[PDB]
DNA sequence: TCGTGCTGAGTGATATCTGCTTTGGGTGGGTGGGTGGGTTGAGGCAAT
DNA sequence: GCAGATATCACTCAGCACGA
């Protein structure tokens, strides 16, 4: 009756998203020397999932990375933008 | 947004027409006339009255609840349930926009500290010995009471 | 070296279904009602 | 009319082999 909801390429590429990891990521994230991996490790992983839920509150943190794994192998178009951000840095 | 009872803070009463009132101004007051157990029929359901009689048996304050308030572990939405009966069955799935879009099956979880409550007693009242007629039993109505 | 159409498999939502009493007992009541039923006997203790 | 326990059917997804 009601198509499952799925993380397509349209979710992803969206506002919120790939453009919003761009956005902000290295300003949240941050990788200390002087504290453990582990606390850094958290740190990523923190950032991450908190922004996964935003996005796909649906699947939890494995299963959205692996989701992720699958449709990036998968789709297309996400292929094509992910090609775009590194010809750009090539650019620069 | 929510509910319109839940902000409200304020309880209405009614105070019965006085008689020197309804014969000030040509009127007849039936609110106001006393009555009594035996007088109060099915006729009256639904209507303003009065009702004199002595005070038998009187319950502890307890809370009875207006407004139930739930909170979705996912979302971070509250859903707020009017409750108008003696009996209510509690909601289970979140039902907000953000688990519909996403139709994610959050549970919502009661919370006492947001829902409303108002203080309840339950009290009987019975006839005067001047009341019952030869060869009849005293008669008990129940009372409600709720707010202040 | 690899891309995609076909298949078996397994949940999700939804269809029918049974059940909607239940129960002996006074901190479940009598505005729940008797076509839902409850039928002791000895022993201890206050009053006198 | 209402809640709960139960079983039914339909739809969609990851693997597989072949052909490009
Ligand atoms: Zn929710």
């Amino acid at each position: 009756r009601r198509p499952q909801v799925k993380l397509t390429a349209e979710k992803l590429l969206s506002d919120k998203g790939l453009p919003y990891v761009l956005k902000n990521a290295h300003k949240r994230i941050r990788i200390s020397s002087k504290k453990n991996s582990y606390d850094n490790l958290s740190n990523i992983i923190q950032f991450y999932q908190l922004w996964a839920h935003e996005l796909f509150p649906k699947a939890k943190f494995k299963d959205f990375m692996k989701i992720c794994q699958t449709v990036g192998k998968t789709d297309p178009v996400l292929r094509e933008y992910r090609v775009s951000l590194f010809r750009d840095e090539m650019g620069m | 947004l929510f509910p319109p009872n839940l902000t409200r803070r304020y309880f209405l009463y009614f105070k019965p027409l006085s008689q020197n009132c309804a014969r000030r101004y040509r009127k007849k007051a039936i609110s106001s006339k006393p009555l009594s157990v035996r007088q109060i029929k099915g006729d009256f359901l639904g209507q303003l009255i009065t009702v004199r009689g002595i005070i038998t048996r009187v319950s502890d304050v307890k809370p009875a609840v207006e407004v139930i308030a739930y909170t979705c572990d996912q979302c971070g939405y509250e859903v707020f349930q009017e409750v108008n009966s003696r009996t209510f069955t509690p909601l289970s799935e979140c039902t907000s926009e953000e688990c519909s879009q996403n139709q994610t099956k959050g549970q919502l979880f009661m919370s006492t500290r947001a829902s409303k409550f108002s203080a309840f007693q339950e009290c009987k009242i019975q006839e005067l010995s001047q009341q019952v007629p030869v060869g009849h039993i005293p008669r008990s109505l129940n009372i409600h009471v709720n707010g202040t």
